[PDB]
């Protein structure tokens, strides 16, 4: 689990890829002075309660994820983050970059994929939020890797959503259009005939604390 | 120090005085001494300044975390429990505190929490060195049936009748009000120097 | 116990699972203001005392379990609910959301999923209560996955309770109502000329103690 | 502070009173001091007030989880034995307290425990600084033949007394009755007062 | 030895009902305001010391067992169930439902199932005795699965001492009827022509202490 | 020893002089108790010299490497925030000082803290056996319209002062200025005797 | 993983060396009073926001690292680095000889390939400093081999950049002279027809703090 | 005890005497005071002798190890931060001395180091119960213009009034110069006892 | 790795020492009052600093050591040799007899031998120095094995060096003659017509310090 290849491959680590790949899609992307997350829901049964067990974590007021791979392995590591965020508040007394926390929960992972008696976590999260440098998005996988980015995905269609931004993407545009924008992102990764229910979505802008969209406002861009 | 924390139909109001000295000497007319510590959840802190603010920086996060892991605020008898529960586990080696816990769930309410952890819930209460004058005042005036107008005023004599005889309490008077309808809200300092001068008093 | 495969699957899981499918059926499933529990059992001989039979168990006055799988397994877990839910009573007072003592279980589950040296609890668990958000209605399975539900079942005849309650199961019913709706369900999941004895009937309703339907109450539905 | 316990026939009747003292500094004129932990089974606490109230919330969960597993509640003098044991086991740094334990199993029984975790079952005990004098109304007029409704005014006009004599007791008296046939229940006010006027009494 | 076979089996717990299987018959009985225990001795060599190496065991004076399986770890497990039963005893001053006390010695067998670096406990266990809800019986195998019982046996004869009282056994016998019966059970697993040679009995009933029936108390049942 | 922090418009100020004693002892006329710990941020040391030393590398270390891992400075306030909660933790074996912490992130700041953890921040302060002298030329002459060159000249009249009347305060006056335009500056020594001369002063 | 081979090689020390040669190239070169690092980028997409996730990595104001392999693992080390530095600069009031530093991340490396439990670090650092001694450049491998150089580099093109070093290199150069000759020695490295991007420069000269060349200082090299 | 150590141009000279006492009690005339403990670096001991003397074994060995690993010698302000160090972790157990470190890196440094970790740099200082006579002689006759010769009769003349005036004081004294030219060279006692006689003194 | 074969052999112990003979030939001797080292020095690349990470290894002033196989393992062995002479000084005041100092770096390689969980150190080293006892030659291997010579070598030359010296080697050589035979002798390991570069040379002679002889001065001896 912790042993090299002759090509220098982790395979436990590949394989804890294999299931982040089989999560519902989800994405986020930098906006004029915000961040948005967007989550897939595959909901099923109409026995469900769907008021609860979201995609879309809020870690702190300026803080959230979204995760794809093994349901509950994410929830630890969530659990974990929230718990990581509150420890650097007590200590300076705010949170400056989300960096940081980000590396901590990253650092979590990699150890998982170093140490014995132990697997990794089968987990991919993207963190968003607003810290003391502007809006950020971050991703983070099994392995305890992470990029900063503009526009990301995770999930079945992550490569899908990725060419779709990669050609459609600009930066800075209203809170309404980088939705809309992600919208149809997400529609592209769909087989066709194949409809998009009620996604969640989230965002945040400098100065403020996040919003989820309430049920009826997703409508108005379905 | 002087705090104080009154219930009234559907209001918390809390205030304290700013003075921190260090025996007779005045190290800082301007501390802070009254926290929001969630939604509609405030604290004031009397004692030990070290040891209140360790207290205050604790409960901010422990009850953001609750809220967000519940999805519903602690309950303000439920902060009062935590913190009685904190306190008393450390009661040979306290925090060296006086508490106020006040705040609105389906009702107000105010706690007086000591540093072994003895939490009591009551309509009014009173902490630090200047506590005993502002019992005066209330006792003598207080109503279950005051405004939230009315209540400001209360607190502010009470507090000032306060920094008149306790020579720890003194500078400037914070007051907030919580309500379901506005949240917990700090009336500004311009609001409060209005009514000192509307009912007749100084500092 | 705790390897990845080449598809990023947790075999020893997997086959924790097929430990939950061999044992008996439960349901559960919220009505008006309330949410009920109905657990079958199989007893074989006369010579066992019935009213000792541990199905359908008490966490505290406002929540109840039923579980699924190996017994024994189900009874540490069962012990763990009641300790983490007086530990919650004892700090904060009361227990404000019962989806957090179903996440302490739910996490105790996933661990043993994640580090060596243990196998997985081959357990699946429903909790059903009320707390201040209303009446709950929960299931957790061997990795620690958990959903809420309007209505769910556990055990060998999960499958066929689920199909029937999809098709049958309707929201805010009168107690009376459900548990002949909950009754047809598990009847339902039996053999052909199999009759059912009788089972276990827990209900909850907003501001009351949970109850215990006694043996002659619950043959009035049969 | 001043509580009593009584059993009679088939019944427990236990009362306190609710003041809560800083010294000389009444800081609550109305405390709880009586509690139901399970069932039958009730709790008055005197002494250090965080230490009291962290034993009445470790009883209230232990005796729930303890008629979960065994499904039957705890006896009476398992409860005090258990808190023996608690207390005993910390005597060096104590739990500062006394309790009365009341309640019915196969019969009425009070207990009385204190900080070492002595435990002395009694037809009758009192604790807290009030109950020399609640001691003295006990020997001078109880009665083992006494019914319910005499039981409870006997231990209204102890408390009374003890009022009286006791600065640090005050604020309304609480009773609590506890029988098989109707479980523990705690006397409305209005029932309690009531019986103040027609006994001849106070606060 | 805490692994899931495919279907979901703990291969090491079946193993280690196989050895409790090659132990001697042992059965118990409920009867009017009472419990009994009856031990098939089984032993061969005038040099042992007959009435040494009990297979009843008194737990307290109101509480006794019997196992059959390894008889070492069987000693290990009694040791255990008795300084379990004083530990509860110095805690609430009494032992008031040994239903707690069986779980208590269930979960200590259970443990034993799930953490690698140990083996179950090859042995399984009745318990018998009265406590303050009226005369108890109760069987724990080696995966610590546990039922209450009016009758039930273990060991080698099981089956036929089973099917047997699944016949001949009547709720509320006076003791010397039920020790008849019981007597008649054991002999019903014996081989054709195979004699029974004096077992250990011993029964309790309400408001008495155990009584261990001596050599020539037993003589006069067959 | 004698310690000064002031805030002005875009500037901190802060100042000590540099007397060593062992009770009347004068052992070192120029020790330093003045210390650059981050890129605009300055402490200031009085009390036990072991611990303050102790504490002057912590937060070197600390701050380089909060500001390598965030790319940022540390707020001054969060400065402020990890003292207090280090020394907190250890207040019954507690660092035997009191700090002064200044500096400009958003706007100037100057912290005061003690050897229990407890922070306030304030427009002026003052530490050490020197400091109510300070005090004294504060209130009367300060003021927050003040430029650089005079809130300087302020620093070393409250300074010269308290060394006239403090005999635990000694020794050549450092003065440090802090800005965004030219960060943490100390001023040369020649430059700090001119003024003093210039003011009509000594030592 | 911490076994002999029959000729005394450690295998899973050298596969932890394959993962290395697939990192992106670094290099660093002493040059006169100074010394100086460069490193390439894989950049993914002009999705992946550049201010970040930085290769060359300050361990203090007159030390940095480039790292080339798992970029997790190297982030661990570049942490342990840096609190090890801050660990020294405590106790002492400084940073004598920057060797010291090297050899206790070299010395942390080293363990893990003598422990079991644990694998290697799939990392080789470059170390660039000032230290009393006078400029230093240091490289560490996952072995936790140490060499101190005049010129060296790190990641795929190790060899063609080394290969050019040997031929160009030469000693006390200017910065301006140093910085184009690394330059040119990356771009030998390159694919035919592939074109160098614009790399991280970061250089420190005797009696300075180290400065990382912003975007536009390293173009008019480019 | 008396100890001193001085900074010249390019030399560091320390000194000591030698007297072991037990209160009045002269147990030894002739101790060993100061110790060269790298190679350009000495060290002077005061306070209790069994601590003292372990210190010298660690420096001893810490500074050779330093050296070893390092490949230069440890710098002296490095000598006085890691004992500062040391001390100041063990302050509530303390190694009860008064240390003096001096030594030669790119220039000279005398280093005075308390028993809490306190560490100071001067242009000269002295230890023990002797140090105020000393001090004495060196604020009347100090010169940082002075060469070693002179600087040597300095510290002997400062030694001898010292051993006149502080009878825990005693015995030859011991004077090591320190330049880079030289390094650490220990005085013959035969070129003391002549300077000695030479100057006009005693014992 | 700490296990016996058939015949008594421990293969990984034998395994490590096929690391040692890999390393550079470096040889050790008594003469006249003293005692020198010489190892052969791997220059090999004009870009690498000919200055540090040298084989010839001070202990203390009076002890040194030099080492052949693994060199981050050789690191750790010295660093502790280091410690340990330290700890020795500390506790007695001296280091009477090198021996002492010997066994407990060869104590800390035979545990690593015999333990589970660690692989044994790839490493040999020679120590030399002067004890009370006078001048002092040892060995140590991967096993903790050790002699005390007159002369020895490791490394890949080491049974030529060996060869040569039991052929020439003569007791109580001055200096320089000791010196020229062990430079002969080095000479002798090569293969024909590879040239001997510059090797290190150190040599301490009773009642002095070691000294390590500069390039100019060995080049003499060539």
């Amino acid at each position: 689990i912790t042993v090299f290849s002759p090509d220098g491959r982790l395979f436990q680590v590949e394989y804890a890829r294999e299931a982040v790949k089989k999560g519902s899609t989800a994405l986020g992307m930098k906006f004029a002075n915000g961040v948005l997350l967007i989550s897939d829901k595959k909901v099923r049964s109409r026995l469900i309660e769907q008021n609860s067990i979201e995609k879309i974590q809020l870690i702190d007021d300026y803080v959230a994820a979204v995760t794809s791979g093994l349901v509950a392995d994410a929830r630890v590591l969530v659990d974990f983050a929230r718990i990581s965020a509150q420890q650097e508040k007590v200590t300076y007394g705010s949170l400056v970059n989300i960096e940081n926390l980000v590396k901590r929960v990253a650092d979590q992972m990699q150890q998982y994929t170093q140490y014995g008696g132990v697997r990794p976590y089968g987990v991919s999260l993207i963190f968003a939020g607003i810290d003391q440098i502007g809006p950020r998005l971050f991703d983070c996988d099994p392995a305890g890797t992470i990029n900063e980015y503009k526009a990301t995905a995770i999930g079945s269609g992550k490569d899908a959503v990725v060419s779709f931004l990669e050609r459609e993407y600009k930066e800075n545009l209203p809170e309404k259009e980088a939705v809309t924008l992600g919208i149809k992102a997400l529609k592209s990764s769909l087989e066709e005939g194949e409809e998009l229910k009620a996604p969640e979505i989230a965002s945040i802008t400098v100065g403020n604390k996040y919003r989820i969209y309430d049920q009826e406002e997703v409508k108005k861009f379905l | 120090t002087t705090t104080v924390g009154i219930t009234l139909k559907d209001a918390v109001i809390m205030a304290t005085e700013r003075r921190v000295t260090m025996e007779n000497f005045i190290m800082h007319k301007n501390g802070k001494k009254l926290f929001q510590i969630d939604t509609y959840t405030g604290m004031t802190i009397a004692g030990l300044v070290g040891d209140a603010q360790v207290l205050v920086r604790y409960m901010k996060a422990e009850l953001e975390l609750y809220r967000l892991q519940r999805r519903v605020n602690m309950p303000i008898e439920a902060v009062a429990t935590l913190l009685s529960n904190m306190l008393n586990q450390v009661k040979y080696m306290p925090y060296m505190v006086q508490l106020l816990v006040g705040g609105i769930d389906t009702a107000p309410h105010v706690f007086s929490i000591d540093a072994a952890g003895g939490s009591v819930e009551d309509i009014y209460a009173s902490t630090g060195s200047g506590s005993p004058f502002v019992y005066g005042v209330l006792e003598s005036q207080y109503s279950e049936k005051m405004t939230v107008d009315e209540g400001v005023d209360l607190v502010i004599r009470a507090i000032s009748a306060a920094k008149q005889r306790d020579s720890a309490s003194g500078g400037m008077i914070d007051v907030a009000v919580i309500t379901r309808k506005d949240g917990y809200v700090q009336l500004p300092t311009d609001q409060i120097e209005s009514r000192i001068r509307k009912l007749g008093l100084i500092l």
